[PDB]
């Protein structure tokens, strides 16, 4: 019966679509953007840390 | 009632053929991923002992 | 027999219909997409081994988040990446929802589904459209400027093309939703049909059918969001 | 006669050519689509990931039109326009 | 007979017809678009971010042509012109 | 004249339709998949397991559309919509 | 049966077919225009400039193809000639 | 008028248009897929007999959509569904 | 059931055929050459001045046959032969 | 009126639809395999010996697809499956 | 009703349909021809003249055909066979 | 009504198809080919005389199924199968 037409719903479920995108704009986005930078930094530090520890090692046994 | 019972036999193939052919390897892969994430971990711990080490090491020359 | 539309449980309130079923659907598909969030959060681990549903969030944030700086750098517009998020997996859940064995008759020879895909409705593709059309107009009004934007899209990239360009701005929400329906709504006919058939042969097209339905669904969620992703990267183009 | 059965047999008639416009639509484009992606990853066997976000983007559009047609396709021949 | 069925079936022949030459052309264009894109990045990735500028502006052309007939199919179906 | 033989009539051109614009997709796009495939497989023999990958895939996004417009074929010259 | 019946549902098919027509013409032709711009562009970055002198034209002329064909299809319909 | 005689006109011309469309559609497929297979052969004389395994592939999928078509057209002309 | 209705019904029927297929040839010939001038200016821009003289000419082989059939759609509108 | 006029004529329309997407399909993949013929001949031209033996097998099955039409067009419109 | 009416109705839209087809195949066909001119001119400046032998041969087939169904468009609409 | 008339129009509109499918499928495949052989010539002129002979095999198989796509249209058009 015409179906194409929209229908009341149309609102009701924007609402609902408003909700979700609420939950999933403030305990699952930033937790993971903030996870995943912290994998990374700590990457990073373990690279840095390798390499300060042997230029470290360098310095000592030359010292 | 008798297209349920189609349908019905129709999602247990389904889910046979997910459970036979797609779950394993996406549990390899889920399975690899975690556990690439945990050798990460003990290499940061890792690096974090060798630093302290060399720390030790500057201290005792 | 088989019928098209006939929503069930619809009802009216303050003169405006809705379709009940519909919103059931899209309220229940809502409540498992917020149970998955709240678990991550409960769960969410940075120095231990990534939980599976962590591992699930993480794939998908990753994702959106190299198609948005590979489209528009992430210093102008980060909350494309949480619209593209829960875009992307409110429709792969709704359409894999669509495949639970649901379907029963109705004792009047006609086939129906406790579990209708709410895109099969007309007015769940046009809210999600219409919203994302109004999103990312609004930034690129506030990219741009209120009297800016409306220029820029008139000229869009060469002037000399005016009057097409406009067209393609109407299409913009169109596409996006018409496409969903579409791809949804045939399969919500795919089955009715083959629920025709005898129940000893109806597994096997129907089983076929669903089967491929899962990797339909999952694309159309694919598509939708990465549309979504490069409509604000170019109405933010300044 | 009854018009209403001239209705139904023009409206089925046209719901008949959406289809099949959209279904040659939808199979050519799709098919360049992949000979596209599967050039590619014959070329670069390690491209293959690279290759398919655009490859989806333009199956999405390629799709489009054919389901969008379906649809209306559906209005044609299930609430016909017009209808007396 | 009612001259307004004749009327109306015509006008919902006509409209398949928009529709499927419509479903055709964008299809067949997004393809080759979308072909001549994936093309382009499998030739260095590189490029991806100045290739997607002159893709949408081939695109935006084709679903403009297609979204026109749609509006012309839109208007013979629901405001047939001729119609008594 | 009995109006169910003009919806019947006009279901068959219907589907004819569907199934002919199927068919011509289906056949094109395999067809130009293919191709792709034997130029891949011709260049590079030692990626002939990989190029599979993509290949179904293009397949299943042309051949699903064949097999979808058989179910509305179906739908036109069994349960002809609107017949009484 | 009033003519004018026949005449509007001649019209209304006729208009469609040009549609049609029109359409296909200028999806594919854009879409292959599109294809030549954009393997430009991938291989010449610094073509973009000097490309679109030439692209358009050729829009210029495959669109020239399509709004011609509407300008008719509207005298088809709406001043439908040997109107009675 | 006969009814059937209608059921039968409109019969045969849908048969005519899906026979049609699978003559198109295999055609142009086994013509893009034997080119592929000119040219891998052509480029690499000794690799024909490798060759054929993903070629008849291509055509082995083609031919259906063709034979399928064949047999709805059997279904259509000589039991035609609904013929009263 | 006025026999000039007929006629100009199918004059109209048939001026929309010849229209839309001009249509489609004009606008793939146009494609398809302006793919040529696109791809010869882009690998050599010097080109560009010579190039516009083959061009030319295949657009003038093109755009010729589509706009004798302009002529011809006329003859079949606006002075339908055997009118009666 | 005689219903043997209405099964004719339908029985020709489809016959008339079935040689021409015969032709269309036989003449571009004909078209298209001779074109891989000759660019590869073109290539290394000692090849041409031995490229004659894939060539036959792609236009020999067009052919033979484009004949099976030809078949089912008699049956078509010399025995006309329905006629009384 | 007038038999020379629905003769000469079924005469115009088969007159139609040849003139489409031809300008389709002309339009293709010129098209594809000026392209392998535009790219071989392009590509090698000098053989601007030698190219220009084997594209007028190509045309003149093409041509030829399109020449040809004009002329039996005349037979269908002047001389329309069976008028009676 | 003469039955003849109905006749009479079924197999012009048939013949029209007929001759459409030949005239588009003529046109495409000897488009390609020509391309083909501009291209080749153009590469390689040396084997220009020895491009033919593919060549010539091509456009004779095209031409032969236009020309018996033409001699069917003359059967449907002048000597009616099924006249009465």
């Amino acid at each position: 019966s015409n179906f194409l037409i929209p229908n009341g719903t149309f609102f009701a479920v924007l609402i609902i679509f408003l909700i979700v995108l609420g939950v999933i704009s403030k305990w699952v986005v930033p937790p993971i953007s903030k996870v995943l930078a912290e994998r990374e930094a700590m990457l990073a530090k373990t690279a840095a840390d390798n390499r300060k520890s042997a230029e470290q090692v360098a310095a000592a046994q030359a010292d | 009632m008798s297209i349920f019972i189609g349908q019905l036999i129709g999602f247990a193939v389904i889910a046979f053929i997910i459970v036979k052919w797609v779950v394993p390897p996406v549990r390899t892969l889920m399975r690899n991923q975690q556990e690439a994430v945990r050798a990460a971990l003990a290499e940061s711990a890792e690096a974090a002992k060798k630093l302290a080490d060399a720390d030790a090491m500057h201290a005792k020359a | 027999a088989i019928h098209v539309g006939h929503h069930t449980l619809v009802f009216e309130l303050f003169g405006m219909t809705f379709n009940g079923d519909t919103i059931l659907a899209t309220a229940v598909t809502a409540v498992i997409v917020i149970a998955l969030a709240f678990y991550l959060r409960a769960k969410v681990t940075s120095t231990g081994v990534p939980s599976g549903v962590q591992l699930f969030w993480e794939a998908l944030t990753i994702q959106m988040r190299q198609q948005i700086e590979g489209s528009i750098g992430m210093k102008i517009a980060p909350f494309v990446l949480p619209l593209s998020v829960t875009i992307f997996v409110f429709i792969l859940i709704s359409n894999w929802l669509a495949v639970l064995p649901l379907q029963y008759g109705g004792a009047d020879g006609a086939a129906a589904e406790l579990y209708k895909a709410p895109a099969s409705d007309i007015n769940f593709v046009l809210a999600l459209a219409l919203f994302v059309f109004v999103c990312y107009h609004a930034a690129g009004i506030w990219r741009r400027g209120i009297v800016g934007h409306p220029i820029k899209v008139v000229k869009g990239h060469v002037a000399f093309l005016a009057p097409i360009n406009i067209v393609e701005e109407l299409a913009k929400p169109i596409s996006l939703a018409l496409r969903l329906f579409g791809n949804i709504f045939a399969g919500g006919i795919l089955v009715a049909l083959i629920a025709m058939f005898p129940w000893y042969i109806q597994w096997f097209p129907n089983a076929v059918w669903k089967t491929f339905d899962l990797f339909v669904g999952l694309i159309q969620a694919f598509i939708f969001s990465l549309l979504t992703i490069l409509y604000f990267s170019q109405s933010m183009e300044l | 006669l009854d018009p209403n059965a001239i209705i139904t047999a023009g409206a089925l008639i046209g719901g008949g050519l959406i289809m099949g416009g959209g279904a040659i639509g939808a199979g050519i484009g799709d098919g360049i689509a992949g000979n596209a992606l599967i050039s590619g990853i014959a070329r670069q066997p390690e491209a293959q990931g690279r290759l398919f976000t655009p490859f989806f983007i333009t199956v999405g559009l390629v799709e489009a039109a054919y389901f969008i047609n379906l649809a209306f396709m559906a209005l044609f021949v299930f609430a016909t326009p017009g209808l007396q």
